[PDB]
RNA sequence: ACCUUAAGAUAUCAGAGGAAAGUCCUACUGAUCAAACAUGCGCUUCCAAUAGUAGAAGGACGUUAAGCAUUUAUCAUUGAACUGUUCAUUGAAGUCAUUGAUGCAAACUCCUUGGUCACACACACAUACGGCGCGGAAGGCGUGUUUGCUGACGUUUCCAUUCCCUUGUUUCAAUCAUUGGUUAAACUGAUUUUUGGGGCCCUUUGUUUCUUCUGCCUGGAGAAGUUUGACACCAAAUUCAAAUUGGUGUUAGGGGAGCUGGGGCCUUUCAAAA
């Protein structure tokens, strides 16, 4: 008698494909999912510290940090620590996601395109990709779009910039472009 | 909400220092 | 067994495992059986004396390996702890 | 007791390295559980020399069964 | 450290061990399972001494220093028919009474949450 | 049914 | 034989050979005796504990004195060049700075070398008595 | 190859790179204060990297990660050995090197965006195609 | 669509009883063993400067660093000169490295970890060293009670069944109140309300981290709540949000009153032997 412990569902005894067909299904395939989701969501939470241990301070040591000055602690109220800390969060979230593909979009006309940036038809990992959208064939010859420029491409994207330092960017450009 | 947008900026109106079309 | 449920529980993710002749090999592991057997795809192979090669398959007999590597992130599977709920299996 | 998962490399090359040393290339023709193998058109790698039409070989001896084909 | 005199295998849950290999090899990691007796290891970091330094071990400075290529590798379970012997290293981050502190803490919020996963699953 | 031995001796006999 | 008098010195040690040995290592650096351990150390009962004449460690348990610990010499002139050794300089056993100065009497061990170079030894194991 | 106009994907790599292997963590700051200088077309992210992880920094000693001690002290007027109550100072520590990196974001941002609307605009083609080809 | 099961057992010997020879059993009885829980040993080891800018343990998959010293970089065929050596040609394999590898050694930088506790700034000790402050960590040994592997689940026509303060802390004084002791006028001690002063802490970094809501540095605060419940967060798809279904967690720390398990010491009473 065994039971997959993330469905709770519990299996007649089994060793061979009927493990290999609960495994491979839906409700063990996305409910897998959602709970590494969890742990690993977990792990990027927590906030416990360090424990703490406080030495005494002695006289040579507290008499030149009293001298100084005190400094002023900034402080928000719950709502707008609630609402900063889901911004972050996203943030966060957002930006590790992220993933960088101008060469990729770059050499969209490259002789030897199909072969390399598909990602299909490649020869190390295109073995796994050999019941389930215009794919590109390996069978483009450099004749299909001999001029490139005749109105077939889009200008490159503008670089990105920090929303919170927008203000940060000059007023106006040196150049008039209509 | 997200922390990267595109620039925009103002056209510096169009006089003869700033066109890039000028030749003469 | 355990460690046997979590090399099951290891498939589809990239595990490392070095035989008992000396070479290393990680890549894909497609299936494993209770006897410790796998079969891992589009590995890279290091035969004892450094050299690298690599092969779209492999099944190695379980007989063989010394260790195998998962990744860490297996750390939190469900069948490590040991206080447990069953669901009062039917008759 | 478990037939080892060998259904998907049948009447398929395969290398095998028999003990640490010696390498056999060979079309698969069958296995037990104890994943003994019987492979035809045998040729030890090494020029190479042809072992025979049929051999078996025993699955204490086998390490790793690479299949060099398109599986 | 020192360790109990009746301390089996299943004592040493979360103990960090020295596990021995029959070539020369010894692995660092924490215990966190068990079976045949092949381990899950945490963390553990495999030594080895090279065979160029082999030979400052064999009988005669006066205090030998060996450097130990070792290798970093996680979340690693062995196999029992390589495994020539075991030690003890070090003692776990949490005091005894910290795990039955727990141990019991998991116990009630399991025995709760099966409470109301029957209520949920019958109703 | 234990070792695989047992196994091997239910086709092993019925081969002879 | 004169004895020294040790103040400011760390009282976590617990056991008397482990405190010997860690203060005889932190004295002496790459000393015969310190850096190998399971040695069991020269009991001078009436040899050297470590070279540059250092012959025993004094040490108590008692509330009283926890922290101080006595160092007692093979001769006067080592110790005073034990002196020259302080120089003046901080010596350091663990990361507190340690006071030195000469104890108002030599220890018993010390008495007896000199006495030897029995009436009072008689006289020393009788005072024991009335002050206990 | 690393002062690209394009160069993101390469300096993405090692920085992955980085973080997987070195356990050390002081490479890592060396090679992103690197690349916070070189005018590349996704500064943005490297720069959104930079102040999320001197906003995640914890504790004064950590600081020392960033520049040294001696230079902490004397240009940004910061102590990293300050003891007293911590948690204002490593505030004030934390929002003048957000105001260094501001600049030095000024700086690059002007940089980029003066390459990308004279330049790099204009430019469609990166690739060689064959001798048969017109560029125009 | 594939799957529906290895079988046994749950301390052990010895003694008394019950259903010739076993056979089983005894909220039977001894002895041993093992487990849990209490509880002790003058038991043993370990627990970081502030009188100061340190140190201990373990790392670095860290730098100096191309450090200082050695050592390595194919095989076959054919032609040519040559006294083995050099040049070219065909074929065969071929981890990257040579700023490598290996041997040796040192400095530096940085990470994690800890009672950075209380009383002390002390003249000890031969039986060598009051181990005669409170805790914590880890073992060794002893006693007591319960059990005879251990846990959920159902049934009972079983037993069960609590409150209160508090969430910077500590200390001094002014003052109010309560209570006891002596002469309710005086003095003295314990508890409490309000205000002020001193010290230390706030990295509590989402500014107390039990939750929500209000809120804060000229401050440490206010309201509601506490387990068949609430709260936080994750994932989706309906074509934003809300909706739901499925998941992972969090529900704490300290003090007090009752009620109760255990030890040490003292009193009384009872029984046996001396």
């Amino acid at each position: 008698k065994f039971y997959c412990d993330y469905c709770d569902t519990y299996l007649t005894h089994d060793s061979p494909s009927v493990r290999k067909t609960h495994c491979s299904g839906r409700k063990h395939k996305e409910n897998v999912k959602d709970y590494y989701r969890n742990k690993a969501r977990d792990i990027i939470n927590k906030h416990n510290h360090k424990r703490r241990h406080i030495g005494k301070r002695g006289r040579k040591e507290r008499e030149n940090s009293s001298q100084n000055e005190t400094l002023k602690v900034t402080c928000l109220s719950n709502k707008e620590k609630r609402h900063i800390m889901h911004v972050k969060k996203m943030n966060q979230k957002e930006l590790a996601q992220t993933s960088i593909d101008t060469l990729k979009l770059l050499y969209d006309g490259s002789p030897g395109y199909s072969k390399v940036f598909v990602d299909a038809n490649r020869f190390d990992i295109g073995d796994l990709v050999k019941r389930a959208q215009t794919s590109r064939s390996r069978d483009e010859t450099c004749e299909s779009n001999p001029f490139p420029r005749l109105n077939n491409p889009k200008k490159l994207e503008p670089p990105k910039i920090l929303s919170q330092w927008s203000n940060t960017i000059p007023k106006t450009s040196i150049f008039y472009s209509v | 909400m997200s922390q990267f947008i595109y620039p925009v900026q103002q056209q510096p109106s169009l006089n003869h220092f700033t066109d890039p079309n000028n030749t003469t | 067994g355990i460690p046997v449920k979590l090399l099951n529980e290891a498939q589809g993710h990239i595990v490392s495992l070095e035989l008992t002749t000396g070479a290393t090999y990680r890549g894909k592991l497609v299936e494993s059986e209770d006897s410790m057997n796998v079969q891992l795809r589009d590995v890279i192979a290091t035969e004892p004396q450094g050299a690298v090669t690599h092969m779209d398959q492999i099944f190695v007999r379980g007989s063989q390996i010394k260790f195998i590597v998962v990744p860490d992130l297996l750390k939190n599977a469900p069948l490590f702890k040991k206080n447990s709920s069953r669901p009062m299996p039917p008759i | 007791v478990s037939t080892p998962e060998l259904k998907k490399y049948m009447d398929k090359k395969i290398l095998l390295n028999i003990n640490g040393s010696r390498k056999v290339a060979g079309i698969l023709r069958g296995y037990d559980i104890f994943l003994n193998v019987v492979l035809d058109d045998a040729m030890e790698i090494n020029n190479n020399h042809q072992l025979g039409l049929q051999t078996v070989i025993r699955g204490n001896s086998i390490i790793s069964l690479e299949a060099l084909d398109a599986i | 450290i020192q360790v109990a005199h009746s301390s089996r295998l299943a004592n040493l849950i979360d103990y960090k061990l020295r596990v021995l290999t029959q070539d020369g090899r010894v692995y660092i990691g924490q215990l966190m399972a068990f079976d045949h007796m092949n381990l899950v290891l945490n963390e553990c970091i495999e030594e080895r001494v090279p065979k160029t330094q082999l030979d400052k071990l064999r009988p005669r400075g006066t205090t030998l220093n060996i450097k130990v290529e070792k290798r970093v590798l996680g979340l690693t379970i062995l196999r029992g028919e390589q495994i020539l012997s075991t030690v003890v290293e070090d003692k776990p981050l949490l005091s005894k009474k910290e795990r039955l502190v727990r141990d019991k803490k998991e116990k009630k919020q399991a025995q709760k949450q099966t409470k109301l996963r029957k209520e949920k699953e019958k109703k | 049914m234990s070792t695989p031995a047992a196994e091997q001796r239910k086709l092993v006999e019925q081969l002879m | 034989m004169s004895a020294l008098y040790f103040q400011n010195l760390p009282s976590r040690p617990a056991n008397k050979e482990n405190y010997t040995r860690l203060l005889l290592k932190h004295i002496n650096p790459n000393n015969k005796y310190a850096i190998n351990p399971s040695l069991p150390l020269p009991h001078n009962k009436l040899l050297l504990d470590d070279q540059m004449g250092l012959l025993e460690v004094s040490i108590s348990r008692s509330s009283k004195m926890t922290n101080q610990a006595f160092l007692t010499f093979v001769t006067q002139e080592e110790a005073d060049r034990f002196l020259e050794k302080y120089t003046t300089t901080a010596l350091k056993v663990q990361g507190r700075k340690v006071r030195m100065g000469k104890a108002r009497t030599n220890s018993l061990l010390g008495l007896s070398i000199e006495m030897q170079k029995y009436n009072l030894d008689i006289k020393k194991v009788l005072k024991a008595r009335k002050l206990k | 190859v690393g002062l690209h106009f394009f160069s993101g994907e390469f300096w993405d790599l090692y920085l992955e790179q980085i973080s997987s292997r070195c356990t050390s963590s002081k490479k890592y700051w060396n090679v992103l204060r690197k690349i916070l200088e070189i005018p590349l077309h996704s500064f943005s992210k490297f720069y959104a990297l930079w102040l999320q992880r001197i906003d995640d920094i914890m504790d004064l000693k950590q600081l020392s990660q960033l520049t040294s001690k001696d230079e902490l002290l004397k240009k940004l007027k910061i102590d990293i050995n300050y003891s007293g109550r911590k948690g204002p100072y490593l505030q004030d520590a934390k929002k003048k090197l957000k105001k260094i990196t501001k600049e030095m974001y000024m700086v690059v941002q002007y940089q980029v965006l003066e390459i990308y609307s004279i330049f790099e605009s204009k430019i469609y083609i990166n690739y060689y195609t064959s001798p048969e080809t017109l560029v125009s």
